[PDB]
């Protein structure tokens, strides 16, 4: 039979059968209970709208993501999300399909063990396998080397790989991602008068960020230009009218990636953690990693980031090496495409964690040889 | 606490035809 | 058995069995004791004529409404009105019929508790339920969202509802209604020479208001036109002859709704309290409320109000949103039609306040889960 390539993610759940080009169903991972009282009788009001249904009734819900930073903080809601994904968005019972979840690097063990225990006890799948979210993104590019920066919505991690041999001592995981950029944008919009507070209006700020923000090639020059002319002010129409005008908030929101001091984080930007991740590698594979830097994940879709990052790394790196940044147009679904490719391989067909194996060793089987 | 209406099945806006 | 859908209102009591199209008996809610001496013996003169009987003998009575502004100020008279409604206008003993009263939003608790105590002790009904007068008017329109402006004769209230979830923090109740318009019309008629003072002549002024007054599309242009030409002066024949001619009093009486400064009230008109009620709602359901503005109640029957209100809101609202005003021809009985629909539902059949429940918790049961 065919395998189910699910990809929990944090912000958008992407799923679909193995062997295709794009995920079959992509929908936000939010579960929102209603918060008001409700007076109409017999309206058929449910107790929790999940997935894309709660992005249409969000006016009277309190949306809450079940995955904070890679890790899962609310297991009941995550179980509900998985149940919805299997039964309503794909309509395939899990009793007859292997599953291939994905997990960020350096995550707590208990999260992974609970994930496998749920998949084997509640949904009762035949066999499931958990894979690191960066190796898949490297599969999708058709490479076999390269250092991949997978800046998702929950957590940004940077896994270097050479000739198929991952370097476990050079993984640099940073917890700045799309959600913190949404919060920072929502916080700097208040400098013009627009106040978004409700958890429903966070979605509106996210839409503003997606449609308007861009990464500046040079930050100081843009700050000077936006403060003199008015060629940058782009307007946007809220879900009820009252258009708003975003000035130099456009390139200040995604600039947080390269200067995490804006949101008070100490660490260095995504332009310098990649160079540090490279320098921890051996001295003989640094040229190949320099030449095959891969971008993935949703947050790396800002217009103009593949040039800013290349300029920064070229500034840091030695002058002789060639710096090349692979930015495929299908960046958002790169991890899932790689997952489909990996699940479609014949050599991989014996790596699944078969159910009888789980019955013999318990949920701690995932840390064992079947990784 | 505010009252909680038990969940039913259906309908609404479908009697407008049968009364109009 | 069948349920009794009574609707106390303030000015017209509307009642009838659940499941019909129109109330069975509609009659003014006035109780008038005779005031003169009375010399004929054996004429069979009663001590209080209630309902529609006191609108025919009003020449020698002192009519007094038992409901001032939604609240009930004279409980004995209200009990008399209910007794008349049950026994003479419907001729069904209340011992064998559930009742569904209606109550304005934000009313004093003691009023509701006394109402339920009367219904359970004096009339001894099997089970009664109290519902907010705006949710019913939303039922009758066959919608499930929308912001309903129910401008009755006692009090005008504006309850916004989305997807069946009422928003309790956005109810704007204003105490200007049909009665204040009657008093203001009676006060501005004195500018031509016609003086109405007696409580019986208030009914004549009410008839003048119903038959002649209309809401102007633009106030200043109408004031200028009525002051030059004479195409507006419509005449009306009093109950004894001596026709009167109403000039620019025609559109000045109902203009008080949009400028409550005429009768000295501070608040803003019904055109701006709706916009304020919308703006208190969340940012994502404002488009739906803009598109589904519902009118109800008697006082919204003035010829030309559904255009003036739309023009005003379109002036206030953002230019992109579409403003639509639902004004069904059966506006007056909209609340009662909705009440009939609600009482006819199967899902609602277990929400009644059963008598044994009242015996166990006292009259304060109404504020509890059985709302
Ligand atoms: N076109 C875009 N432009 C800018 N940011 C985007 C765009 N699309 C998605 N994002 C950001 O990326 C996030 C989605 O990232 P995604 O790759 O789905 O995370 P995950 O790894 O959990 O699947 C969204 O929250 C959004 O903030
Ligand atoms: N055709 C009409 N034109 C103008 N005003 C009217 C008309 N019919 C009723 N009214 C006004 O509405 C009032 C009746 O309102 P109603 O909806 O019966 O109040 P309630 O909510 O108490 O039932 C009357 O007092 C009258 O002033
Ligand atoms: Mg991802
Ligand atoms: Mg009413």
């Amino acid at each position: 039979t065919t395998a189910l390539v699910c990809d929990n993610g944090s912000g958008l759940v992407k799923a679909g059968f193995a062997g295709d080009d794009a995920p079959r169903a992509v929908f936000p991972s939010i579960v929102g209970r209603p918060r008001h009282q409700g007076v109409m009788v017999g309206m058929g009001q449910k107790d929790s709208y999940v997935g894309d249904e709660a992005q249409s009734k969000r006016g009277i819900l309190t949306l809450k993501y079940p995955i904070e930073h890679g890790i899962i903080t609310n297991w009941d809601d995550m179980e509900k999300i998985w149940h919805h994904t299997f039964y309503n968005e794909l309509r395939v019972a899990p009793e007859e399909h292997p599953t291939l979840l994905t997990e960020a690097p350096l995550n707590p063990k208990a999260n992974r063990e609970k994930m496998t225990q749920i998949m084997f006890e509640t949904f009762n799948v035949p066999a499931m396998y958990v894979a690191i979210q960066a190796v898949l993104s490297l599969y999708a590019s058709g490479r076999t080397t390269g250092i991949v920066l997978d800046s998702g919505d929950g957590v940004t991690h940077n896994v270097p790989i050479y000739e198929g041999y991952a370097l476990p001592h050079a993984i640099m995981r940073l917890d700045l991602a799309g959600r913190d950029l949404t919060d920072y944008l929502m916080k700097i919009l208040t400098e013009r008068g627009y106040s978004f507070v409700t958890t429903a209006e966070r979605e509106i700020v996210r839409d503003i960020k997606e449609k308007l923000c861009y990464v500046a090639l040079d930050f100081e020059n843009e700050m000077a230009t936006a403060a003199s002319s008015s060629s940058l002010e782009k307007s946007y129409e809220l879900p009820d009218g009252q258009v708003i005008t975003i000035g130099n908030e456009r390139f200040r929101c995604p600039e947080t990636l390269f200067q995490p001091s804006f949101i008070g984080m100490e660490s260095a930007g995504i332009h310098e953690t990649t160079y540090n991740s490279i320098m921890k590698c051996d001295i003989d594979i640094r040229k190949d990693l320099y030449a095959n830097n891969v971008l993935s994940g949703g947050t790396t879709m800002y217009p103009g980031i593949a040039d800013r990052m290349q300029k920064e790394i070229t500034a840091l790196a030695p002058s002789t090496m060639k710096i090349k940044i692979i930015a495929p147009p299908e960046r958002k679904y790169s991890v899932w495409i790689g997952g489909s490719i990996l699940a479609s391989l014949s050599t991989f067909q014996q790596m699944w964690i078969s159910k009888q194996e789980y019955d013999e060793a318990g949920p701690s089987i995932v840390h064992r040889k079947c990784f | 606490v505010p009252p909680k209406i038990p969940d039913g099945e259906r309908v609404d806006f479908d009697d407008i035809h049968r009364k109009r």
